[PDB]
């Protein structure tokens, strides 16, 4: 029943939250270092202990983990790697969930290549962790969809419902105890990792869909799509793609509309440097664009 | 004698350099980081190059004041983006290390010719643009720009108080919006240029239309190279000594046009030119300080100077230069 | 009836789509310089310029307020004196929202200053502005009570939503036209000095009560209550009261209580230093105290 | 906390001085050279006094800096005669060391209190004298002889500066023409001493005709002391954490005054002094910027505060006081 | 002859200006920001305090070096708060001036005798502890507070260094825990407070109940400050020369005792003290480096020096000493 | 981009700038008093030297770091008998001077690649080796071998401290026991060349007698600088931006080889060697630390590097290469 958790971000508070509502206890939180209710508030108002090394790679945490015992150990959106020499002491095995669908469609930054082709087929997986990282059998996986009007924000809020009825139908299948798993393609595994943010630069030989899926990427409250022109920075949060002229050049001011690899492009709102965002026409103002 | 120009790398000092080098009795010591655009220079005898930079290296600077006998300040910085993002630095570069120099100067009796800024009048109502006897109007404190700008102005009285006690040989020159072959580069933030001019070359590179601002109504003043630096030849030498105390100014009131007249020579020379084939078109004129006319008085007075060259053919000849060396490997 | 609006934060915000209820037409918001909902997007997403200088007190602004001629002036808790400069353009005039129970303790930072005395009935006042500030007649006042179990976040919501229903029947009333209000009474009027830090040390003579609804008033995102003892810090964001005893002793150790001027005090949730959040076991286990 | 305040011996300086000696809590470390004028303090047991020279010691102050908690400038030079004679003393003693100043408590993070000159706003046409938004006209060019005055200003952005990319919290602070006992001599350093009450002074213990400059009726502002340094105390503990990089003014619109008024009254409380049989009598009257209004809206917006005392009982137990202790010792 | 001791305020450093009072052919110029531990000793003719700050003065405390004959370093941080709040600062200080004091040192031959901190063992499990041959244990290098004590021992090792290259007398020397009456506070910044004896003394004044911590088992030793004051006496006459070169340690393994008896004399003592009606009750016991034995072997080969005080009598008197001068500053 | 090399003239400073002639947006001016080992690719048109020692020139490395976009120190005393020669000038140079250099980086916010030497470690009793939770060990004082090495360790100690309370971008790399062309001659002061492989560098080139040092089973791990380079290329342009404020270990583990093994294998690798017949036969066998893993999780954590090239490769095709550029001349 009660067992250690790692556990960090909305994810893990989420994770938190659902373990809760079945009934179960957690003996400790082993999350990092640190406007939504913080899970520590939660915990001491259970009255519960709560230890945040930053690291557990001593013989001392070893020993925690050996006389706690820990039943079934979870990893939700962690940040820091807990390689095998951790993986031995778990008696019943760990299970990690991440958000992109095991085994196919692997490479480098999943998470902004299936917002490029914008999937209406996505999904999240809760998997098992070998002597190999990241390469342990499947679990159970998960299908969610992609809308053509979601903004980051509300996306994040589908992948949270998501993870909560999808938690709803795991804690049975691990309360009754193990569930068989599905193999994967040795063949297809790799190691992933992150990006730069050099990327936000705007392409304007890209085609319309494509900017479109990166101008979504940058959404509030990530830096934004920023591009400079003479000494004056500005960056798009939104536009459309509408169906002459040799392209690269301004077709019209109000409304603001840009010349692609193929189609237009509309902007909705962007700011200028330092300033507060507005529609594209007064942009074109300042910047002393022309039609 | 022996010449230091500090600041060799440049329109103006390319310019002053060639000048100078067309008389013998000149020894040409340029001191400055980078030698790209007088690289022409390097292979003649009595030119000698340094790096330096007054920012950071000291000694360099003195043992050259030592040594030459005299000396042309002539670097100044003119990025826009300097000026709102790090103030503190334009400040604690082109302030005091200047003062330095100047100091320097005096306990060594040398020679300062400083290039004074044009822009002092900024809106002044009157008519006429007087320089000491009529009435100067400046802008907001609020912009930061003006920041730097003003004390420039400050710097300018000190010398002047160099003046009277002790009387140091000084000469406060103002260059009024000058041009000539060997443009500066797009991204260069190097003085030499009028914007009005700089934007029409863009307008007609990127083929953008030619924003009439208010008709283009505007009226400049340009110059020539030649005739500025052959004046400023006759001031080096200071004939009669008479140029003591006195500050001088360079233009060409006479040849005073609109942006309107600019815009015409300009589509003149653009529908002529043969080689236009790599280039995009013009794509016509949108319909969307005014007036500076500065006295010459003191020219007169003291070196009895009257400019020669005239304005259209300079564009022709700066046009064709800017469109032939266009490199054709991009 | 189109008009100028002065709006910043939620309050200003909850303000703008009220009067978007009504129909009213904003011809240009007049907002100040920048979690809370950045008015730039809805004013994107609905299409409406917003200016934001850095100062109105210049002939080209109000060169541009009597352009654009506002019928109205609204004021959503704002923090600046309005000399006439402000009060000359308004024909109609300028009402401001406020929630204090006017003309008791005017001023800057009044949230403390009505939870000084914890009343269970306070609420919004809207008010008419006069050449002098908040001398103008009240137009309407509601009450709400406060729980002795509300933290300061839950204030704040139904602050938010007792904004949204007032305001609800508040814009017809201008709607259909003046109305005779209610005068202020002078006879109620006082003035006091500054606020000393010494109200974020948690003192130990004053009663249990008091600094109680302090502290459970100052509890997240605020910074909270926090005092040192020796060189080591702690901040109690929330905690009970349990009924004789010297101030300054250790009363007991699990759980912990500590001495004040009436009853005991218990720590429930807190932190020391930079540190997570967990009840008073473990930081008397660092900072060593026992009964 | 601790108070540094260079420059203890002087007018301003004493008076706040003093009227910090009625809070327990300050410790008051005052550098100067000279310590005449605060020859009754001194034994007061927090403050002590030390001998210095910002011209020359430079590890000294900096280590006072680091001491003490706020620092406060209050030394000027208001001499005319020396803007003359010797304008560069002026020049790099009232601008470069108290700019190094500024710098070393900028490095280590100190609050700055500093004192601002009202004579940069000059002559505005506007009702209300704006310091960021109004106009600017200047005197003629020829004269350098007050280029030093001006610098000052030029200060007062460096300051600005200071504010958009450090966010240091200063106080800049302007005395529209304070005055109070104890005022200073003719030849002492120390500003507040207007030429209206010091002429006034001279025209009376000189016995010459009183000058109708144009009628005597040119107008004038004075302020009282007190509210000014209870105003710089409310700003010390900075109630309300509100004026930090504030600017505020302290001054008296509503006293509009012109010379022949102040003669009147003046008179009118000084032959009621019984001692005045070693002073001569009055001559007759002989016949022979102009105006300018303070902003109070910062003061209302920070500290709410209002001058009380009313002026000419001030001015003429000042002017009794003085009379009463004329020096034996000449 | 002439002694210089810098960190003149100081504990120890007021027992020894004590002590060197009595002895007739000593001048004693201490220099330090601060007196008031010395306040007694102000007014005695050979004593001649400095205000001075050894972070600023360079050139004045080397006047010092040359005027004087004997240079006693002693300024050392040991309050915690500068290790929690910014241990880099301090780390810079306190540690870089000190090699600069060295080199001066050896620049004009002078003769040192440093205190070395007792911090270099740290945890040693090792058996055999040994200062020369032994090695030392530091816990995880991701806490900064340590990066200083370390860095201390280092500078033992410089002055070593500079033995061989040329020839300086070094003494390092090294107290422990030596305590007496005139304790010192806990934010002094005075070396010689036992953090363990300072707490009890905190435990008997608030009067809490005695908490025994893992039973009190934990055992300690405690020196006398005169009989190592007198041995510093017998290496500054330097009796045969035999001190140099040579760590010297001062401690008393015979009294090697628990906390529990410690506490036991410890009541038995404050339970006779007349003033306990000011203090609260005895509360009753609750329940809630293992030994630094020192070799006094060079002690003997270098001065033939021993102990003779005993502990017991004088703690009891210090504890008298200190319920009775309780601060009456309410 | 501009790297600038401390000490470009030497194995790593030569195989580095080599590897990075293989990129195009690199500009290499590099600082050192010698240039011969880089007599091949000085004339490369973007390679530019600079002759200079940092412990006389104090600008010019200030202005070079300025100027670039990243900079590299690489020097280090691998000379152990210079430890104890004229310990003063090791430790004058070693710490204080890259004390400076660490500040004025910081001045100027640069990207700061720090080559920490290996002795980090030491001696460490503990099996699982760690890196910033395991113990440190120090040698007696008697013996001078670690005044150098500790105290390079404490200076590494002072760069972390400048990450959190002055936010400086550190990287603390070190290298393990790399080889390849071009080996370092006996005095070179340049580090990477082991001291085993160097001995039997001796021991063949100079025919001397294989020492069979109690069996020779002391193991030992080799690196190839390919590999290092492609990971400082990875830091440098910062893949994932995971490497900031980390500590990398480059190393090989898993080929570990006794010395036996090692000279068997040269032996076998030398008897096919092909310019045998000029070099004289072995005289025949003589018959006469323990254990060092690294861990290397971090570096797969922050960069998922492999190790590509296997020992015996590098090691044969070195030993041909400093066997057939033996001079021809004699």
């Amino acid at each position: 029943m009660k067992t250690v958790v790692f556990a960090y971000h909305d994810m893990g508070c989420l994770g938190i939250e659902a373990l809760l509502a079945a009934g179960y206890e957690i003996s400790a939180i082993f999350t990092h270092t640190d406007f939504y209710g913080s899970v520590a508030r939660l915990a001491a108002e259970r009255g519960i202990p709560v230890y945040a090394p930053d690291n557990v790679n001593h013989p001392l945490w070893v020993e925690r983990i050996a006389q706690l015992s820990p039943d079934v150990i979870f990893s939700f959106y962690y940040r820091h790697l807990i390689y095998d020499e951790i993986l031995q002491l778990a008696p019943a095995g760990a299970f990690n969930l991440h958000g992109s669908l095991l085994p196919k469609y692997r490479g480098r930054a999943p998470l902004n290549w299936v917002l490029v082709n914008g999937e209406t087929e996505t999904g999240v997986t809760l998997h098992r962790m070998v002597k190999r990282a990241d390469a342990g059998a499947i679990v159970a996986q998960l299908r969610i969809a992609i809308a053509p009007d979601d903004i980051a924000i509300t996306l994040h809020h589908k992948l949270c419902h998501a993870a909560r009825q999808l938690l709803e139908q795991t804690l049975p299948a691990i309360k009754h105890g193990n569930i068989l798993e599905i193999a994967q393609r040795e063949n297809e595994a790799t190691c992933f990792g992150r990006r730069t943010p050099d990327d936000s630069f705007l392409e304007w030989h890209k085609p319309a869909s494509v900017l479109h899926n990166m101008v979504r990427a940058v959404a509030d409250p990530w830096p934004g799509a920023f591009s400079y022109v003479g000494n004056q920075k500005f960056t798009v949060w939104s536009s459309r793609v509408h169906p002459k002229a040799q392209p690269g050049s301004v077709i019209s001011v109000a409304p603001l509309l840009i010349a692609c690899g193929d189609g237009a492009l509309e902007i909705v709102t962007g700011q200028a440097g330092d300033g507060i965002t507005m529609q594209g026409s007064q942009l074109a103002q300042t910047l002393g664009l022309v039609q | 004698m022996r010449v230091l120009i500090l600041g060799v790398n440049g329109f103006i000092g390319n310019h002053l350099t060639e000048r100078l080098l067309r008389e013998d009795h000149y020894e040409v010591y340029g001191l400055d980081i980078g030698s790209d655009a007088i690289s022409r220079f390097l292979n003649h005898p009595h030119f000698h190059f340094v790096e330096g930079d007054i920012s950071i290296h000291s000694e360099w600077i003195e043992y050259h004041v030592k040594k030459c006998d005299v000396v042309l300040p002539l670097v100044a910085i003119a990025t826009p983006i300097e000026y709102t993002r790090n103030p503190l630095r334009v400040f604690e570069l082109d302030f005091e290390e200047n003062l330095r120099i100047i100091r320097y100067c005096v306990k060594y009796r040398k020679r300062i010719i400083f290039p004074s800024t044009s822009e002092v009048y900024g809106m002044c109502s009157d008519k006429y643009f007087d320089e000491d006897h009529s009435n100067l109007i400046v802008g907001p404190v609020n912009k930061p720009r003006w920041i730097y700008s003003v004390s420039k102005q400050l710097l300018d009285r000190v010398i002047w108080a160099y003046g009277e006690k002790e009387g140091l040989q000084f000469t406060l020159f103002r260059p009024f919006n000058w041009m000539g072959p060997r443009l500066d580069n797009l991204n260069a933030a190097r003085i030499g240029s009028s914007r009005a001019i700089t934007q029409l070359i863009l307008n007609l590179v990127e083929g953008s239309p030619i924003k009439l601002i208010d008709g283009g109504k505007q009226k400049r003043c340009f110059t020539d190279i030649r005739d500025g630096i052959e004046a400023l030849y006759r001031i080096i030498e200071n004939a009669g000594n008479r140029c003591d105390g006195e500050i001088i100014n360079i233009g060409n009131p006479e040849n005073e046009a609109s942006i309107e007249e600019l815009g015409e020579m300009l589509l003149a020379s653009f529908e002529k030119h043969p080689l236009r084939h790599h280039f995009p078109p013009f794509a016509g004129f949108r319909v969307v300080v005014e007036h500076r006319k500065p006295s010459i008085r003191n020219a007169h007075r003291c070196l009895d100077w009257e400019p020669k060259i005239d304005m259209q053919e300079t564009i022709d000849e700066t046009l064709d230069f800017f469109l032939r060396t266009v490199d054709l490997t991009d």
